[PDB]
């Protein structure tokens, strides 16, 4: 194919790469020669400045180093096009992040959301905004979350109508956000509605931490609720996505769909495939194993065993430790009903000792 | 040296196993038949039963998960949920 | 100049008659002087051709079209003729247009054409129809009808889209890529075998994603957000599984940052650019290759699978040989190389002692066919004045006992030269063509049969021809319902069961 883009803009731009580990103060003349040889735009002067604000934020220069980064945000919406302009402030704002002046990093912040917001870069400001939403969430901040979620509704909203129909990305992130923050505050209508404006508007690509988010919230509410499936189901998925990225909320979700599928009744089991020699051997999985293999085997007296020695990872969670009476029922009823099939007229003192309950719940079972 | 590698950017691929030596619907094993079926003859023909992959790699016989797909509902791991990836070992 | 003329009767007669009479007049005399005229006139003048509507529809005309559709719209069945001939003209273009006959076509020039025509023919809608639901669903007819006959459209649509998606440098702005992005998906909409499209899509995205990093960052986004509002779920997880594969990528990435960061007990990982991609959303090629690996690349790839198996395991890595590149540090001045992942066990045979020859890059290698000899003579062969891999025999054919040796070549100033041999075309070469053609013809092959099992599972069955109308109603929306091959393929499976049809006589199935 090939296609000639400049000989001495790169050869410069090299030789100022290579100098930039000799004294800064002549790599940074030799990279702002570099934007002074085109003049015009920058193309290799585009990274010519971001190597500049490196540097300077090395000899701590910052107001030129904030100019010559509203001329790279000015660049962003130039013929470089907005592909690599994105993972370039990207790593210019990590790169701001090493340092602790917090006034500093929002006023660079602030700079470029003005910036992106007037170059219309849709997807790459709600990925900002969203970005920045995350942080907010890490930092249980809701004051300006509340801003950022409203304004990107708006941006989502068609007039009539509160939503498009290829914003639906856009959405997803925004009820993202808005989960981790009723996560934060427990509101079960607000996570209901949340969830079921998801379900209906969010169809799209998903970013699987987002996924993964939104399916452990649906499985939350549906067993909150009652229904075993869908929050199998979406603990399911959720896990599936935990998977695929990594995020440490893998175990936890793990661990609420073992609670899921332990509750549909009907024999299943949630340890078997992907809990395996990596999973299954887990010292915080094992537990939850054990007491899945006593499901399997009905071995009520071992399954109660393994509840009372690791009930500090057993019953610890609340939502568990709810469930977990329903749990020993379901169980108890299940020996029981196996104990019973082979014969009949059999007297209630035996099976209760066999289940090692008293005779009262054994007639109310 | 005249010649020295300084990058790369190589691609990885990788590939699902989570191998294991036990089953969920039939509570008997990965392999060696579930509950509907029990021994290997009376009319097996080869023993048409094998173990069902999903997309996200669990592994079941075919006809536990099928039956768990037709029994109680079909809603739970759908169509869209769950997938039909592999068929055997 | 008769429609200017009988319009201005229409005009002179009902304003002569409005003023000049009653009340209880007006609109019999009126209704039946337009109705004859109108009809008789209308069907000699708009029928024979003279001035008639394939001519003025040719060459452009948008007030005679705009009168026309003003006039003929009170007469009843004028608007269905006006149509008709529409649909006859459009399909005499296409006709002359969709021409197979005749070798050396260029696929995005006729593609830039059946998009100027649609284009041409929607503001003509626009302009003069007053977007009328019986034009818009007669053209939408007729190019489904005229668009269907070959099967190159869909591989031309994707390499189309691939141009635009490459770079934006036509139309730098967002708003004309959206406009041009919403026409080329409404062009697709009236387009069927979306297998091999989407198909082509995928291959496009493989070309751009593993020969490109800076493709598009924020159009990506939109592409599969289009694609999920206009296909359904036969591929489109497909292309999710593409992202998300990219998505593990770059957190494996910043993670494997994050692990460097705190030390790295010894070096040889310097800078390296590992990437975590899955087998069911990249294919392999062709064989899953097992040729050797230079030792630098050896020991990031040793580096990668042990992180892997700890905190990923579960999971294993197979290693392949297609994708890839490298930066090749070379040494009056330092210029330094690039490597597709090819020729560099070629110059890691070279680090250990150069003046090597075929020979020994073909014994202690392990390694391909011809892919050699093409990344091999990317360092020798069609060089310019920067040649790092020089010979003694100047030849244009490769030999085989002959020796490499190395020119510093100072004209080379460019501290990050690169030879890009590969990728020299993208035309995508019969044979992987016919290959995914058979792959997706399998698939509705096997497709159809789940649909005509999971349907009559669940309903009755026929005696002759009862059964075969509802499975191409449920097929309708795919594709045709082909009546003699479902009929062959029916009266196949009686050799088993599974609801066949009895080999003495074929009426009484295993119920
Ligand atoms: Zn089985
Ligand atoms: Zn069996
Ligand atoms: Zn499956």
């Amino acid at each position: 194919s090939n296609s000639e883009p400049n000989v001495d803009l790169e050869n410069q731009y090299y030789n100022s790469k290579a100098l930039k580990e000799d004294d800064p103060k002549a790599a940074l003349s030799s990279f702002q020669k570099v934007l002074e040889l085109e003049g015009e735009k920058g193309e290799w002067g585009f990274k010519a400045l971001k190597q500049m604000i490196k540097i300077n934020f090395k000899l701590t220069n910052f107001p030129e180093m904030m100019n010559r980064y509203k001329q790279l945000l000015t660049y962003i919406r130039s013929a470089v096009t907005r592909n690599y302009s994105e993972k370039s402030i990207n790593s210019i704002l990590d790169y701001i992040s090493t340092s602790k002046q917090m006034d500093l990093l929002q006023e660079f912040y602030e700079t470029t959301l003005e910036a992106l917001k007037d170059a219309k870069n849709d997807r790459l400001w709600f990925k900002t905004n969203t970005k920045l939403g995350k942080l907010y969430l890490e930092r249980e901040e809701y004051g300006k979350l509340q801003k950022i979620l409203r304004q990107l509704h708006q941006s989502c909203q068609t007039d009539d109508g509160e939503d498009d129909l290829k914003k639906g990305t856009q959405l997803l992130e925004i009820y993202a956000l808005e989960i981790q923050m009723y996560t934060a505050q427990k509101n079960n209508k607000k996570l209901k509605a949340l969830y079921e404006q998801s379900l209906h508007i969010k169809s799209a690509i998903p970013h699987p931490l987002i996924m993964g988010v939104i399916r452990e919230c649906g499985g939350k509410m549906h067993l909150r609720e009652g229904e075993f499936e869908k929050a199998h189901t979406d603990f399911f998925e959720a896990f599936k996505n935990y998977d695929e990225s990594g995020s440490p909320r893998r175990t936890t979700c793990l661990k609420y769909l073992v609670l899921a599928n332990m509750l549909m009744k009907s024999g299943i089991n949630p340890f078997d495939s992907q809990e395996a020699k990596p999973y299954k051997n887990d010292p915080e999985i094992l537990a939850m194993t054990n007491l899945v293999s006593a499901y399997q085997n009905n071995d009520i007296t071992e399954f109660e065993k393994i509840l009372k020695t690791n009930h500090s990872n057993i019953m610890d969670d609340p939502f568990i430790r709810e469930h977990i009476e329903e749990l020993l029922r379901n169980i108890r009823t299940q020996v029981l009903i196996k104990l019973i099939k082979p014969y009949t007229r059999i007297h209630i003192p035996f099976i209760s000792k066999e289940l090692n309950i008293d005779v009262a719940d054994v007639e109310s079972l | 040296k005249r010649f020295e590698v300084k990058k790369w950017n190589a691609v990885a691929l990788w590939a699902w196993d989570i191998v294991v030596d036990n089953c969920a619907i039939c509570r008997n094993h990965i392999m060696d038949l579930c509950i509907e079926c029990q021994a290997n003859q009376a009319s097996a023909t080869s023993e048409e039963c094998t173990v069902a992959w999903g997309v996200c790699n669990h592994a079941f016989h075919f006809h536990c998960i099928s039956r768990w797909l037709k029994t109680r509902q079909v809603c739970p791991l759908d169509n869209r949920e769950w997938e039909f990836q592999k068929y055997g070992h | 100049v008769y429609i200017k003329k009988v319009e201005a009767r229409i005009n002179e007669e009902i304003e002569r008659v409005m003023h000049c009479l009653d009340k209880s007049t007006e609109e019999p005399i009126v209704k039946v002087v337009e109705r004859e005229l109108i009809s008789k006139h209308m069907k000699t003048i708009v029928e024979m051709e003279n001035s008639g509507l394939v001519h003025m529809l040719k060459n452009g005309k948008t007030e005679d079209l705009g009168c026309m559709y003003k006039l003929f719209s009170r007469v009843p069945n004028g608007l269905k003729t006006m149509c008709e001939c529409m649909s006859s003209y459009l399909r005499e273009q296409g006709k002359a247009l969709v021409s197979e006959e005749g070798e050396g076509k260029n696929p995005v020039d006729y593609i830039q054409g059946l998009l100027d025509l649609k284009s041409r023919f929607d503001r003509f809608l626009l302009e003069s129809f007053n977007n009328d639901r019986l034009f818009k669903q007669t053209i939408a007819g007729d190019f489904e009808y005229f668009l269907n006959l070959n099967s190159r459209s869909p591989e031309y649509l994707s390499l189309f889209i691939d141009d635009k998606l490459k770079k934006g440098v036509k139309g730098l702005t967002e708003q004309e890529v959206e406009t041009i992005l919403d026409k080329a998906m409404v062009l697709f909409r009236f387009m069927q075998e979306k297998d091999v499209f989407e198909r082509y899509y995928k291959q496009h995205l493989a070309r751009r994603l593993l020969t490109n990093k800076s493709v598009s960052d924020d159009s990506e986004k939109n592409m599969i957000s289009k694609l999920k509002t206009e296909c359904g779920c036969q591929f489109t997880s497909k292309l999710e599984g593409m992202f998300r594969d990219m998505s593990i990528s770059n957190t494996t990435m910043d993670e494997f940052r994050q692990h460097l960061q705190a030390t790295g007990v010894s070096l040889g990982g310097v800078d390296l650019t590992v990437r975590v991609l899955t087998t069911g959303y990249w294919p392999t090629q062709s064989a899953t290759p097992k040729c050797n690996i230079p030792p630098a690349p050896r020991h990031a790839f040793e580096i990668f699978r042990r992180f892997y198996l700890a905190k990923h395991s579960g999971r294993q890595l197979t290693l392949q040989h297609h994708m890839g590149s490298a930066d090749l540090n070379a040494t009056t001045r330092k210029h330094i190389l690039q490597v597709s992942t090819f020729q560099m066990t070629i110059l890691m045979l070279f680090n250990n002692r150069e003046k090597y020859t075929f020979e020994e890059i073909q014994q202690e290698t392990d390694i391909p066919e011809r892919e050699l000899v093409r990344a091999l003579q990317s360092l020798a062969c069609g060089k310019p004045t920067q040649r790092v891999l020089t010979k003694e025999p100047k030849s244009k054919e490769i030999e085989n006992g002959h020796i490499f040796t190395v020119n510093d070549q100072f004209t080379s100033k460019l501290h990050r030269v690169k030879i890009q041999t590969v990728a020299a075309k993208q035309g995508e070469s019969d044979p992987e063509r016919k290959e995914t053609r058979q792959k997706v013809d399998d698939d509705r092959k096997h497709e159809i049969e789940a649909a005509i099992v999971r349907i009559m599972k669940s309903r009755k069955k026929m005696q002759h021809n009862v059964l075969v109308a509802e499975v191409t109603q449920q097929l309708k929306a795919r594709f045709l319902p082909s009546p003699v091959v479902i009929k062959k393929r029916i009266e196949g499976l009686i050799e088993r069961e599974y609801l066949a049809r009895t080999p003495e006589d074929r009426k009484v199935y295993t119920y």
